[PDB]
């Protein structure tokens, strides 16, 4: 609730960005970069039973 | 500040012998310098662009010779 | 974007950004939705035009 | 006991900065624990299944949050 | 001396766990010596061929097992 | 230094009324600050480019605010 009040007076914002190229051409060791690994996703698959 | 923007310069702390560490190191250079000179590639680091001095030590743009002297040191390794 | 309702286009009795279902202001003195929801239809053109 | 199994879990300890460790833990979880919640990946570490708990830390299948804060402490630096 | 040449070999600190390590050391060994036996591998090492030991502790042909010992040893992590 | 070069700016006093004069002035002003804001039209003037700055009154890059001031203060008219 605070921050939605915070939302609506303009005091903190909704924001958005893209990655600094300067960043995503070394991200996750090129050129002996280090600690920037990139983020990643994929699934799971779970389930339910019945009886009768 | 340069008003040209910043690049910003992290070192992660690596060990290299018994007692002998490169100690980790956060400097800020003016992009118009950073761009001229550097010596960062193997180092063990991490960059990123800023409008401002994103660290408390800065390479300003008519400071070159700190900042050929600070990308050697950047590799220096102490006690 | 600008905070609408406010500044030009801000009744002297609003709050400045937001539309009050509940405030007779904004409403212009409407009840039940055959005239409350006219209330927001005017306030939205009348943004409309000060895009212009 | 979690009466089917435990996924034994250790983590090995790495230097993260000056004067920063991150500790190796051992951990036993019993499988049904380990498989409904487990927040590892990119930490550093080995596991295998057995019959009993390996370690002398060990995580029943009805303790659920202890498990999950004990995942979490597995990412912690310490002096 | 060997008289047919040696091998130098070097190898790097590693902090295999807390406060253990993995001393580096610089050894030369006769090149038929090092030939017959050398468990190097996944040592954190750098070698190169010679005329002449390059380092101050050498393995003469005539030797066999106290550098199979002193080779295991590269190995060795203490306090 | 301004490190993009500077607009030198010389004025000359102009008699405007009795006993009332412009003073003449002599200014450099950062070739970017001097781009971004100027007045220098009808100020009874000379201006040239330069690497440093010409004269010893210098607005560089920073110095926003002191320069639209001082660039109206031009025209200032004193006894």
């Amino acid at each position: 609730a605070e921050i939605k009040k915070q939302m609506e007076a303009g005091a903190l914002v909704e924001i958005a960005e893209g990655m600094a190229t300067s960043i995503a051409e070394l991200q996750e060791g090129f050129n002996g970069s280090t600690d920037n690994p990139w983020n990643e996703m994929g699934f799971r698959i779970d389930k339910q039973v019945i009886e009768a | 500040a340069s008003a040209r923007g910043y690049v910003n310069i992290k070192t992660f702390e690596q060990k290299l012998d018994g007692n002998k560490k490169i100690e980790g190191k956060e400097v800020s250079v003016a992009f118009p310098l950073y761009s001229d000179v550097h010596k960062i590639s193997g180092a063990h680091y991490q960059t990123f662009p800023s409008e401002k001095a994103a660290y408390s030590t800065v390479y300003e743009e008519n400071q070159r010779t700190e900042w050929i002297a600070a990308n050697e040191d950047l590799w220096k390794v102490t006690g | 974007a600008q905070v609408g309702k406010s500044g030009m286009t801000l009744t002297p009795g609003s709050k400045a950004g937001v539309f009050d279902f509940q405030d007779p202001i904004d409403i212009r003195g409407a009840r039940w939705a055959g005239e409350s929801f006219k209330a927001l239809l005017f306030q939205i053109d009348k943004e409309a035009v000060e895009i212009a």
